[PDB]
């Protein structure tokens, strides 16, 4: 998902 | 409702650029081509005008005649009436012109004139042959 | 916050009842408001306690005996919600002291396939419950895709590492349980070119925003205009990320044209003013000779003589009035071409370092997503944006196993068992599993129920590794097939000293080619021993797999060495190559809405199945087969807190179904 994007 | 700044997206850009499987390519060279025929046409045009500069050169200098300073009058000579008629032959009605012949009569001196020797000058007979050119 | 904060951090809305909450409450939510706002406090004060104190159980008296006036009036409608948020797993999950010991005897049977954090958190609940719970984990440890490597003082987790935020993380209540070493991520990332120079701030700042910019992009295309099928075929992301790129490359040109366009409009009118010029200087040269021959005729002249110089005169300063307003013109569209050509438009929309620098930013995504962006579907694959947490990220620093091992205490796990086979029938279930070290030593396992919390990619395996009798049915088969599920891998650098920046948790390395973006892109310091983490992404993911562990750990160095110098970087004392898509285990990493998906099979993937009837015509039958795991959960896809969550959730269904639902009335 979008959430781990760093 | 809007793309982002910076970013450009119309509905009919899509779907010319997904129309089929390397329209992609095909858009972005024609485009290509179009850059290097507008470019050079650029250069053809810029050594046309360098050529035509060139014939310039020098401008009118070696053409020009001095400033004439001369004071207006009221008095019609009969040297100036002559010359009057014959720049009505020449320029018609063109009231700046004549005024610019003569000399040192105003634009509405010259007027004037027209009016004033009408039957003993003929200015309708000048003025009709000068229509014939 | 107080009483509204809980309810955040418990994932509802403070001053509205959910979906869930009007099936269980009919009665309240289809009353009047007044009655609405009293259970909407019960239920969030409730939930204040539970967190305030969440290493220990919650009982409905110690409830009770904290409510006031009215809201202590009616304590059949505390009971209720008490019950709820207990049955649900909104308070009292995890691991907390018990107040009142374990009931004597067990109601119900489950078999629970697989022990990785949604079977473990499943298992915990319905053993809360009193049911009896045995787990099968074909592994020989807990917490399946929560791996962590231990040798020495190395501490390294090859699976879930990072904590996505505290605000409304059910992880939040985990790690006041759990002895979670919970360390923040520094979000600044150096980047470093193939060369090993350091990207400039100049670039870097301008290629990540134009990164951004073209996502919005995306999503603008999506939704906008529509662009989401593409010759029957749905389009993805990386489709739609070309052919923003391809259009922003188009306008760039466009630009160029329609300027060089300008110019030769100037250019060509600037032409034919000098046709004119000298078209007029030609007769002003020809005008002169003629005055000048009428002045070779010296005084005294008659007056036709007279008037010919003087009327020569006059059209000669006439024309030296035009060819002087001409040279104005000339002098002006002349500095009006200094001007266009001065300032051209963009030349290139992005260089080939630039291309480079933004394919990381791809190779960024293709890791959060843990697959290609030319899979990602791009209507929803960010489906899940909206349910995301609050508060920055952070990183387990004594290691995630020490999670799924804690909820492991106190729970009957068979380990070193595979399930091969999963038989339900409208009397109940049987499992058949193997021991993985000697395959003929057979197993059977009788039960009521059957909670399969098996990977998504072990779904997909073909030929099949678990066979379900009957055939599990068309509309969830074709979930599994639709459904995506992606790679990514971990290579662990241990060393015996930090050569890098410490304060510095993140840099990035920028690869020559579109190709290899995905390869070794990241490196991550995060833990107290000088450990640095590799991260293998996108397509390059699933090919690095087929290559030794000395090949990899080569490569690594070489990239180490061009940043940090080529005596700087000395040799590994341990190293650890994670393959994940070979992993039988596993099968991948973590599931991805794929194109042609959307965010609705996940919940196809949570609905449980229900047998036929043995006898025909005997009546409908209780659902047996439940699933949980990462890629049921909707709202929290690929994620721990997902899989805890959709743990607790079937658990809830399971036992309402086996234990019935006492607080609905
Ligand atoms: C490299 C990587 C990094 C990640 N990083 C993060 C992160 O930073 N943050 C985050 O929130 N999430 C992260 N995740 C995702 C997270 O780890 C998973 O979503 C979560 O652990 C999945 O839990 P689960 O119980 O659904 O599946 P699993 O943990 O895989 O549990 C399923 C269990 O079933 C077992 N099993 C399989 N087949 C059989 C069989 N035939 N019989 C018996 N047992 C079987 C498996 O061994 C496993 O133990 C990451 C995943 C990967 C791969």
């Amino acid at each position: 998902p979008r959430s781990f994007l760093v | 409702r809007k793309p982002p700044k910076g970013m450009f997206l119309s509905q009919e850009d899509v779907e010319a650029v997904s129309a089929n499987a390397t329209a992609a390519t095909t858009v972005l060279r024609q485009l290509d081509m179009e850059l290097v025929s507008v470019k050079r046409q650029i250069q053809n045009i810029k050594q046309t005008n360098s050529a035509l500069k060139e014939k310039l050169d020098g401008g009118i200098e070696p053409y020009r005649l001095p400033e004439v300073i001369q004071k207006c009058n009221a008095r019609w000579t009969t040297e100036e009436q002559l010359l009057a008629v014959q720049a009505i032959r020449k320029y018609g009605r063109d009231f700046q012109a004549i005024s610019d012949v003569i000399g040192n009569k105003s634009v509405v001196q010259v007027k004037n004139f027209f009016v004033n020797y009408r039957r003993r000058f003929n200015i309708d007979e000048v003025l009709q042959e000068w229509e014939a050119e | 916050s107080g009483v509204e904060g809980a309810a955040f951090q418990s994932r509802l809305p403070h001053d509205r009842m959910t979906s869930q909450e009007a099936a269980c409450f009919p009665d309240i939510i289809s009353g009047p408001q007044q009655t609405q706002k009293v259970f909407l406090f019960i239920r969030n004060r409730t939930l204040q306690l539970w967190l305030d104190n969440p290493k220990i159980q919650l009982t409905f008296e110690a409830t009770l005996q904290q409510l006031e006036a009215p809201y202590n009036s009616d304590t059949v409608l505390v009971h209720r919600v008490h019950s709820y948020l207990e049955r649900h797993g909104l308070i009292n999950f995890g691991i907390y002291k018990r107040i009142k010991p374990l009931p004597t005897k067990k109601t119900g049977k489950v078999i629970i396939i697989g022990s990785g954090v949604s079977g473990l958190a499943a298992a915990r609940q319905l053993q809360s419950f009193g049911m009896d719970v045995t787990l099968l984990e074909a592994r020989d440890r807990v917490g399946g895709r929560v791996a962590t490597f231990r040798k020495g003082n190395y501490v390294a987790d090859l699976g879930a590492m990072v904590v996505t935020g505290l605000g409304g993380n059910p992880m939040a209540v985990v790690s006041k349980q759990v002895n979670m070493e919970l360390a923040k991520i520094k979000q600044k990332c150096p980047l470093y070119e193939a060369n090993g120079q350091a990207v400039p701030k100049e670039k870097d700042e301008m290629v990540e925003q134009e990164f951004n910019r073209l996502l919005e992009a995306t999503s603008y295309l999506s939704h906008q205009l529509d662009f989401n099928v593409l010759n029957n075929k749905p389009v993805s992301l990386g489709q739609a990320l070309e052919v923003v790129i391809q259009l922003q490359e188009k306008h760039v040109k466009d630009e160029q044209i329609e300027h060089w366009k300008k110019i030769v409009k100037t250019q060509e009118e600037l032409k034919e003013l000098l046709n004119k010029m000298v078209n007029l200087k030609e007769k002003i040269k020809e005008l002169h000779q003629q005055y000048k021959e009428a002045s070779e005729v010296k005084p005294p002249r008659d007056i036709t003589a007279e008037f010919l110089v003087k009327s020569k005169h006059r059209d000669l300063t006439a024309l030296c009035k035009e060819y002087d307003e001409l040279a104005e013109t000339q002098g002006k569209l002349e500095e009006k071409l200094q001007e266009l050509e001065a300032n051209p438009p963009s030349d290139v929309y992005l260089s080939s370092r630039d291309r480079q620098i933004l394919d990381w930013h791809f190779a960024n995504l293709e890791f959060a997503n843990a697959t290609p962006l030319s899979t990602l579907s791009l209507k929803h694959w960010d489906q899940d944006d909206d349910f995301e947490f609050t508060g920055s990220h952070l990183t387990v620093r004594n290691g995630y196993s020490c999670v799924p091992v804690a909820l492991a205490e106190g729970l009957d796990i068979k380990l070193n068992t595979a399930v091969r086979q999963v038989r339900y029938t409208a009397s109940g279930c049987e499992v058949i599993a193997v021991n993985t070290r000697s395959t003929s030593q057979t197993f059977i396992y009788k039960c009521d129920a059957v909670l399969c919390t098996l990977p998504l990619g072990v779904l997909k395996q073909q030929p099949p590794a678990v066979q379900f009798v009957p055939p599990l049915p068309e509309w969830k088969t074709s979930a599994v097939q639709r459904m995506g599920f992606g790679n990514l891998n971990k290579v662990v650098l241990c060393f015996d000293r930090v050569f890098w920046d410490p304060s510095v948790n993140l840099f990035g390395h920028v690869g020559s080619t579109t190709a290899s973006r995905g390869e070794l892109f990241l490196f991550w310091n995060l833990y107290k021993a000088p450990i640095l983490l590799a991260l293998v992404a996108g397509e390059a993911a699933g090919i690095m797999e087929n290559i030794s562990d000395d090949v990899i750990v080569g490569r690594c160095l070489a990239i180490l060495k061009g940043i940090f110098g080529s005596s700087a970087v000395p040799q590994p004392k341990e190293t650890v190559v994670s393959r994940w898509r070979a992993d039988p285990w596993a099968r991948g990493s973590y599931s991805y809405v794929a194109a042609g998906s959307s965010g609705n099979d996940y919940d196809l993937m949570a609905q449980p199945i229900t047998p036929g009837p043995s006898i025909p015509g005997a009546p409908q039958p209780i659902p047996r087969l439940f699933f949980a795991g990462e890629h049921t959960i909707r709202n929290y896809p690929a994620t721990v807190h997902g899989a805890l969550l959709s743990g607790l959730r079937e658990a809830g269904r399971i036992a309402d179904q086996f234990l019935g639902a006492m607080y609905t009335l």
